[PDB]
């Protein structure tokens, strides 16, 4: 029909409402400080949490980014990696996540995220210089709508700016593409 | 300037009572991640679990969601007034005043649209009516268990009470002289019938 | 622009598989047999599926009757003239998978009284209903050169496999003209 | 217009079921009653045999799925999404497709009062025992109920 | 490789939990699609063999009908030339439904219908809910082979298979028998 830009920007200019992308970050970073608040500041496993939480959120929103777009089932990793880099990300986040570090015989990638808007402003105390992701949600909200999509993938981060690595990079290896049902009718 | 969709903004602001209720859980689904099983569970088993859990825990996930929405509201309003810019002073007796600021701009910057008419007391209390109430526009339980749905779908209205008392506090009065109540007690007069049925309303007190 | 034919006896199994294409030769030829079968089983299972409204009162034996299009065919055997037929017909399978749509072709299908089905894969996608128009008197001719080159046959068991020159040269010619 | 509406989830069950009867518009419609499971089992399993015909002999690099199924009685007009559900809608001919109005329904009433609807489930077979099909755990959302009468009144 | 002279249908028709599944699992060309069975009624094996120089298709449906599948699980007989009445030799149950069985294939199907009758899991020794000689008098009554079967009593099912379709072979076929120009140059003689 048309290409993937051609179709980011159209349903982005006049086929969406806005807001300010601080408050956004704002509600967001509200959301994690309470949970380091009323955790003991477990970020061992605060961060299970917050994958439940991107997981939860995820598996509802794939159901609105399907309803806009209304693209086929992906099948082939390639497809899935220019989709999530090209769209999916361009309508909600109004971002362009760049993809590197293809593994052997297309099986896994990574989404580099060259500006995130969930941390817009953050400086993590001391001893969270090592433990805390910050953006677990994203990558949660990522496996949630694959999962919906069909198509089963341990996503995980290798990297993030908040930490003090030089670029944010979420790995996102595909595990089995589990096949629709059939009816047990004996 | 840059923005971020409605759509996923008025989701994740809804979602936060399985959040302040899961939270407990784990405080007092199984899958594998990458190598150990963590434990999800969705968000419809514990709003229910809310609906039904029992008093003491009810009131301790109010509280929970109220301080959440406190801290949005009291760090959301250094950044309204420097934008918009009004002309309000530290601790203006003139509660009026205030309370357009946050009719005005507050809740046109959170939510789509300004709030609608206030009642005027000029010696204690106000009142802030709200009609259909955007985030909670599309919420239904049956045809028949209406009587259900009103008290299910009670704390989802902590959240702006928390904007107002954090709004109000980082602008004189602190979070020990200041209460709200939010309630369903505001009636349709005479608008179009949305999906939700009932409006609405704020009642906040400031001696 | 008809890509291929098929079409099934009485009771399913294929027995008339002349695919009209330059070169694809994607498919098996044992699936089709499967295909075929299980265009008999959902044109069976489709029939219990009239909705209530026009399941007890139809009152629609007025479109039944199918329009005389002109030179669907060409430019004869036992027929003779420049055409195989000049009147209107009538519709037999009324409450049966007629027509199955798709974004890269279309299936169409027609049905003998006597229970044969006739099965038109075309890859051009007429307002679904001029495209059943055209359908049917194809099929039609179709069924003539069957009846004329299949069943006045004496080497052709009743309901087997087709195995005969006249009749595919015969509708190869009848489908390159169509287009 | 119309004579039947349903949505069918990715577990191969029958989400929701709506009939009609004469053209009134407050019509005897039967809403999720359970005469209508007999004959929604075999319509999924038509359904399912001619999209797997369509994936089998479809060519190209698309994967295409089925628009329409037209009987002599009626037509089915069919959408299918990539999150495994289908909106199925039977209907005498009178018009080319109903497929503009199949988007608006997946785009502006399910997506906006089940997707939308967080005291309300999704993936309604839960804990083993009902994801091949053997369950009833249909919707019952006030708002989509009443809006999708609202928009399906008119075209009958 | 259409170079099968005929294709025969015939139906695997028996009773529901038989393990008929299991039975028609081994001898298969299994490939494309499966697990049709709940899609409409059937599900489809097919083989091609030798008979003194005349290939024959196989066409198995595997007809199976739960509570609500009526009438079209009785269309599906429309022409079937040959039956495969499926029981198990584990409870009574299901060999008192080869009666009735019987009773809508000879009334539907084809008229004269080859029909074999064989008994899955035969290994099992410790439920014989019939006895084999009660079956094989059964079996005398209406002109109809029977066998039983196991996974470790191999190579039965096919033989009977085989020998099935060369019974109905020498019913329908027909005897087909298989059935120096004048080269230089010519001068016209007509008026
Ligand atoms: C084949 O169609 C694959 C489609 C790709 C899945 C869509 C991913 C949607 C989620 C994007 C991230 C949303 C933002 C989350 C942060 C709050």
């Amino acid at each position: 029909s048309r290409s993937l830009k051609a179709m980011g920007e159209e349903i982005w200019k006049n086929k969406t409402e806005k807001i300010n992308t601080e408050l956004f970050t704002l509600t967001y970073g509200s959301i994690v400080a309470q949970l380091c608040q009323d955790y003991e500041r477990d970020f061992n496993k605060v961060n299970d949490h917050l994958y439940s939480m991107g997981y939860n959120i995820g598996c509802r929103l794939i159901e609105d980014f399907l309803a806009r777009t209304a693209l086929p089932r992906c099948e082939n990793l390639v497809k899935t990696s220019e989709v999530l880099s090209k769209c999916a990300f361009k309508i909600f986040l109004n971002i362009t996540p760049n993809i590197t570090n293809w593994s052997h015989n297309k099986d896994t990638f990574s989404l580099i995220l060259d500006e995130n808007p969930l941390a817009d402003f953050v400086e993590l105390p001391m001893d969270a210089m090592k433990s805390l992701w910050y953006s677990n949600i994203l990558c949660g909200v990522l496996k949630g709508s694959l999962e919906m999509v069909q198509l089963d993938c341990d996503v995980w981060f290798v990297s993030d700016i908040l930490r003090g690595d030089s670029q944010t990079e979420i790995k996102v290896k595909l595990n089995r593409i589990l096949k629709d049902e059939i009816p047990i009718g004996e | 300037l840059p923005k971020v969709s409605q759509s996923v903004y008025q989701m994740l602001l809804n979602e936060m009572v399985p959040l302040a209720m899961g939270i407990e859980r784990q405080i007092s689904r199984l899958k594998i991640e990458e190598h150990h099983t963590v434990d999800i569970i969705r968000s419809h088993n514990l709003i229910h679990e809310l609906y039904k859990a029992d008093e003491e825990e009810k009131e301790k996930v109010l509280a929970r969601l109220r301080n959440i929405g406190f801290q949005i509201g009291l760090k959301l309003s250094e950044l309204l007034i420097f934008s918009n810019n009004p002309n309000l002073k530290f601790k203006e007796m003139d509660l009026l005043l205030i309370m357009k600021f946050i009719c005005r701009d507050v809740w046109k910057q959170i939510f789509g649209k300004q709030i609608d008419n206030l009642k005027t007391n000029h010696r204690g209390t106000f009142y802030l009516l709200d009609y259909d109430y955007r985030p909670i526009q599309s919420f239904s339980l049956e045809e028949d268990a209406k009587n259900e749905e009103l008290k299910m779908i009670e704390p989802f209205l902590e959240i702006p009470v928390g904007i107002i008392r954090g709004v109000l506090s980082s602008l004189g009065y602190s979070s020990e002289e200041v209460i709200c109540l939010a309630s369903f007690i505001d009636r349709p007069t005479d608008r179009p019938k949305t999906a939700f049925p009932k409006g609405v309303s704020f009642h906040v007190q400031v001696t | 622009a008809i890509e291929t034919i098929l079409v099934i006896n009485k009771s399913g199994g294929l027995i008339y598989q002349r695919n009209f294409t330059n070169d694809e030769q994607k498919l098996n030829s044992n699936e089709y047999l499967i295909l075929a079968s299980t265009l008999h089983g959902v044109f069976a299972i489709a029939s219990q599926l009239t909705p209530k409204a026009l399941q007890l009162t139809q009152q629609t034996n007025i479109e039944n009757t199918i329009p005389y299009i002109p030179y669907v065919g060409m430019s004869l055997g036992s027929f003779k003239g420049d055409d195989f037929f000049k009147e209107p017909f009538t519709n037999w399978n009324k409450s049966g998978l007629r027509q199955l749509c798709t974004d890269q072709f279309t299936m169409f299908i027609y049905q003998t009284l006597t229970g044969l089905k006739f099965v038109a894969i075309s890859s051009s996608v007429s307002t679904s209903n001029l495209a059943i128009q055209i359908a049917d008197n194809f099929l039609r001719k179709v069924y003539c050169l069957y009846s004329d080159y299949v069943m006045k046959d004496p080497s052709y068991s009743m309901e087997m496999p087709i195995r005969s020159n006249l009749f595919d040269e015969k509708v190869k010619k009848m489908v390159e003209n169509l287009q | 217009g119309i004579y039947s509406f349903w949505i069918f989830d990715r577990h191969c069950n029958c989400i929701f079921d709506r009939e009609w009867t004469l053209a009134s518009n407050s019509a005897s419609g039967t809403i999720n009653s359970k005469q209508n499971e007999e004959d929604a089992k075999l319509l999924y399993g038509m359904i399912f045999s001619l999209r797997s015909i369509t994936q089998k002999l479809s060519k190209g690099s698309v994967k295409n799925d089925i628009r329409s199924i037209s009987t002599g009685k009626y037509r089915v007009h069919t959408y299918c999404t990539a999150s495994g559900l289908w909106f199925v809608l039977l209907s005498d001919f009178k018009q080319q497709s109903y497929t503009q109005v199949l988007q608006y329904i997946y785009s502006h009433i399910y997506v906006k009062y089940v997707s939308n609807n967080l005291l309300s489930p999704y993936d309604f077979a839960e804990n083993e025992n009902e994801m091949r099909g053997q369950g009833t755990r249909k919707i019952t959302n006030r708002n989509f109920i009443s809006v999708l009468e609202s928009f399906l009144a008119p075209m009958v | 490789g259409y170079d099968y002279d005929y294709l025969f249908k015939i139906v695997l028709i028996g009773d529901s939990g038989v393990g008929k599944s299991n039975l028609l699992s081994r001898f298969t060309t299994d490939e494309f699609n499966i697990e049709s069975k709940s899609t409409i009624g059937v599900e489809f094996a097919t083989r091609t063999i030798e008979v003194e120089n005349k290939k024959i298709k196989a066409q198995i449906w595997d007809t199976a009908g739960q509570e609500r599948y009526r009438a079209i699980t009785s269309a599906y007989y429309r022409g079937a030339v040959g039956a495969l009445i499926v029981y198990d030799i584990s409870k009574s149950s299901s060999y008192e439904n080869c009666n009735h069985w019987l009773t809508e294939l000879r009334e539907n199907a084809d008229d004269n219908v080859a029909v074999g009758l064989i008994g899955n899991k035969s290994d099992l020794a410790h439920l014989r809910a019939v006895p084999t000689d009660e079956a094989k008098n059964f079996a005398m009554e209406n002109q109809m082979l029977f066998t039983e079967t196991s996974a470790l009593n191999s190579d039965n099912v096919d033989k009977a298979f085989r020998e099935l379709i060369v019974a109905i072979f020498q019913m329908v076929s027909k005897h087909q028998v298989d059935l120096g120009a004048p080269k230089g140059p010519t001068i016209s003689l007509t008026p």
